[PDB]
């Protein structure tokens, strides 16, 4: 029936693009996961290094009393 | 009209499959990164605790010095359905992962400030012992 | 290495030294030691799953910490205490948190003041069930987040505020919140996708308005047929607005029946849609 | 026709998820940002302290 | 209780005009109660109340049809008092009405199923008071009409004023 | 707890000591204490929601910090001042922000300098509405990001630049940016997907184009019919190029209506499409 194959059309087009919008999110999100994935590249960097500077700080201070 | 309503829709179903499948790959990469980024944080946590423990040792010592078309078409539908219902699988997983790391970062930011203020106190309590 | 043992030594340590004990010096050096003791106790208490004991233990170490002058790490201890009581059997879950924020607030730490401010409003609702005090917090908290330009969290909290404000009859005061968070969301080409629901909520929330507050909010919204995300916002709304302007509680209840297929209604929507269905029924046979 | 409307809401079901996921990336924006900057200014105040400590070393060692 | 001074007003909106109910304020009465208006020691009328936060405290609003029946004018003093019916002798069972078109420029001779009318008349005028010789407007399918009680019978004695219940047969 | 009082004490201690006050040493030790004072003041000013007052207070604490020799934590204060003024009634914000960058820049902290730089132009566009000064910043900032290896961010900024450059009329200066951000987007198979819109924009922007500058940007494009994503880029473009080269303000305005079906047109697109829509009419009428 035309009322079926037709309703199907407007429904499928309202099914694919319904994924479009969703697809757009995976686009932006993915672009953000990598974007914010940069800060972590610095976090890991800073953290360990911050421990290096502090470690040298706790050492000198201890030897400054001995 | 039923000829251009089904076919076009078929070319439409094709777009769906690829769009989701091509996005799922990005989803994998996302989860793949979420896993790695998770380790990078489990390595940051070690710092927060390390810094708060060492600074406590510094202060003490410092203060010390101070003081068939509809058939295959329908077949694709069963595929789209199985993929979407699967898109949630990761969608949910990536959710827990985030909520997890997000919580871990909270403990970091907190301690981070406590350590920061402390390191500043040490610096100030260090420029007052010279001489 | 016994909990009670530590608690005891800790007690004998925490006390302003005087007379023979004081000798020549003292003060912070002792009270600090006691703090570390109680913390070490709270540790094994959370071990044996005593919680109550662990929480109160942290309360001890914390309060003592203040007696030394160290609000920072103290407040953090207050947090360990709050988390303890929360996931425990006694109360105090609310007190510890208030005692933590009173510190983070004055110390000039709003970033966190709001972090636990939301946890607070979350417990004062899911536990104490005090929506009127929860909203006050969700709100003031969003104010702080907005100050830190953390628009995101600011919105998270506002969404909570309005969301429960509607359940608390505060419909108009809710739509205002949706209007603000709705206008302060279009700026980001990433919230355009979410900006819908805001308009749907604001267009559903009715302070018993007789004019077209909704017929106007639906218009303020920009929609086109090619939308598929929109099909889950105004398309339905318009059909509900006509179903209200015509006292037809059959077109509204049938439309909610159809719409309840392509997009399920959460508890919130149901409660409000029901409230609107009642504004229609209570107006028809009458 | 059934399998059609059947797949519909299912897809939208994932769309509703991305929504929450999007709300998750925003949280990961506030944290990283401010924190990365704070922890970054840490090495600044930490390095200086290590410097002053060097002086305490050449006068007390 | 025993009676208080009130002032006649106009119906709030056309919405409460198709209910044939005296609109009042929430600060005075409450929707559901019955009252008896007084204009003289011999002219007593009974209406049904319906609250609306638009009415002025200390005054009752009546529709045009009601004012043309009880002889009420916009700006007069009347004494209203609570009236409790006796569901045992004043219950309407068979009431004949003189239906008629309200507007002329819309009077069609087309068929009008009475069953649907007697079903909608009890669905809109239920738990209300009616008197013999009372005039009101009937809204059947958005079509304006006019009613005129000729005779009322209790669930056969004739009653002055009755209470239309759920199992009431209208003719 | 008195802001006014703190603001006074801070003054009484913020002054190069001399005589009996200076003693043997001093200097930075005092001015720092003063900074802490004004900070505490701005803190309660924001507590009472006086913001403006809090902002100017932070301005004082910051300015003082410079007089101590500590550009770092100083600039951070300038930031706080900006967040205050922004979520306040005065307009100051911009100033503070500029004063922040000059520090992060001179110090070498370009990473954060750009982090804020983008927020700068973001305010000079959402507030002062001065795009001419916004683009300059989005650009100079993208240079820093692109220098910090950070390609993604650099692209975010470039997108801002080109995007608003076409609104200001700078079409060619926009297409160049789209071309570059397009060739530097394929090196990441995690961006190929979006590389479309870039070509779509670069081909839509017309500096009174008369030939095939766009037909050339659409031909350089590699569309894969079986790669359905592209259906939101070139396929339309070709039909528009024809509707342009054939002075037909109907085929173009019909194609915009159709494409507006399979793909919702956003603000930007709309504005530009209408501009091209008139370039045809005026040419039909010459």
């Amino acid at each position: 029936a035309l009322s079926e194959i037709e309703t199907r059309h407007s429904e499928i087009i309202k099914l694919e693009n319904s994924i479009r919008e969703l697809h757009d999110m995976f686009m932006d999100m993915a672009m953000l996961v990598e974007s914010q994935g940069e800060m972590i590249d610095r976090i890991e960097y800073n953290v360990e290094h911050a421990v290096d500077y502090v470690e040298r700080a706790v050492s000198d201070t201890k030897k400054a009393v001995k | 009209r039923a000829d251009q309503l089904a076919d076009e829709s078929l070319e439409s179903t094709r777009r769906m499959l690829q769009l989701v499948e091509e996005s799922k790959d990005a989803g994998i990469r996302t989860l793949v990164m979420l896993d790695e980024q998770g380790e990078q944080l489990d390595r940051v946590e070690e710092g927060m605790n390390h810094i708060n423990q060492d600074m406590k040792e510094a202060e003490k010592n410092l203060k010390d010095l101070g003081k068939a078309r509809e058939n295959e078409m329908d077949e694709n539908l069963e595929q789209v359905s199985g993929i979407i219902g699967n898109l949630r699988h990761m969608a949910l997983d990536m959710g827990n992962e985030i909520d997890t790391q997000n919580r871990q970062i909270d403990r970091i930011m907190e301690k981070a400030d406590s350590n920061k203020t402390r390191i500043d106190e040490a610096n100030q309590r260090a420029t007052k012992m010279l001489g | 290495a016994e909990a009670m043992a530590l608690l005891a030594e800790a007690e004998r340590k925490v006390k302003n030294s005087q007379s023979f004990f004081s000798g020549l010096f003292g003060g912070s050096s002792k009270i600090e030691e006691a703090c570390e003791i109680y913390a070490r106790a709270a540790n094994m208490f959370k071990m044996a799953k005593n919680w109550s004991a662990a929480g109160n233990a942290f309360c001890q170490a914390a309060q003592l910490h203040l007696q030394l002058q160290s609000k920072h790490d103290a407040a953090t201890c207050f947090v360990d205490a709050g988390n303890a009581f929360k996931k425990a059997d006694p109360q105090e879950a609310i007190n510890c948190l208030m005692r933590a924020i009173e510190i983070y607030t004055d110390m000039g730490r709003f970033t966190i003041a709001a972090k636990h401010h939301i946890s607070i409003a979350e417990i004062y609702e899911t536990e104490l069930v005090d929506v009127e005090k929860a909203i006050a917090h969700y709100e003031q908290s969003a104010d702080y987040y907005k100050g830190e330009e953390s628009n995101s969290s600011a919105n998270k909290c506002l969404l909570k505020v309005a969301g429960y404000a509607a359940q608390l009859e505060q419909y108009q005061k809710a739509i205002d919140i949706y209007e603000q968070v709705g206008t302060s969301a279009m700026d980001s080409p990433l919230l355009k996708y979410s900006a819908k629901d805001y308009f749907f909520k604001a267009a559903l929330c009715h302070f018993c308005i007789d004019m077209l507050n909704a017929k106007l909010a639906v218009q303020k919204y920009e929609e086109l047929f090619p939308a598929f995300s929109d099909s889950r916002e105004c398309k339905l709304m318009k059909k509900l607005l006509e179903a209200h302007e015509e006292q037809n509680v059959d077109s509204y209840t049938e439309s909610v029946k159809e719409y309840d297929s392509i997009s399920r209604l959460d508890q919130w929507l149901t409660t409000m849609l029901l409230r609107i269905k009642k504004t229609i029924q209570g107006d028809e046979e009458d | 026709n059934r399998r059609l409307q059947q797949t519909q809401a299912q897809v939208d079901e994932v769309v509703d998820i991305m929504r929450v996921n999007v709300d998750k990336v925003l949280e990961r924006d506030q944290k990283l940002s401010e924190l990365d900057d704070r922890a970054d200014a840490l090495q600044a105040g930490a390095s200086q302290f290590e410097t002053s400590a060097a002086k305490l070393k050449r006068k007390y060692w | 209780m025993a009676g208080r001074s009130m002032q006649a007003a106009r119906c709030p909106t056309d919405e409460l005009s198709l209910s044939n109910c005296a609109v009042v304020s929430e600060k005075d009465y409450q929707s559901g109660q019955h009252v008896i208006v007084r204009t003289s020691p011999n002219h007593k009328y009974i209406f049904t109340l319906r609250t609306h936060p638009s009415v002025v405290p200390g005054s009752v609003a009546f529709s045009l049809p009601q004012r043309k029946w009880a002889g009420l004018s916009i700006g007069q003093e009347i004494e209203v008092a609570l009236y409790s019916f006796d569901k045992a002798k004043q219950c309407i069972g068979t009431m004949t009405i003189e239906i008629d078109f309200l507007q002329k420029k819309n009077i069609d001779s087309n068929p009008y199923d009475t069953d649907k009318m007697a079903a909608e008349f009890i669905q809109q005028f239920n738990n209300q008071a009616f008197s013999v010789g009372q005039q009101l407007v009937f809204s059947f399918n958005d079509k304006l009409f006019g009613l005129l009680v000729k005779d009322i019978e209790a669930m056969r004695q004739k009653i002055e004023v009755g209470l239309v219940v759920g199992n009431s047969q209208v003719a």
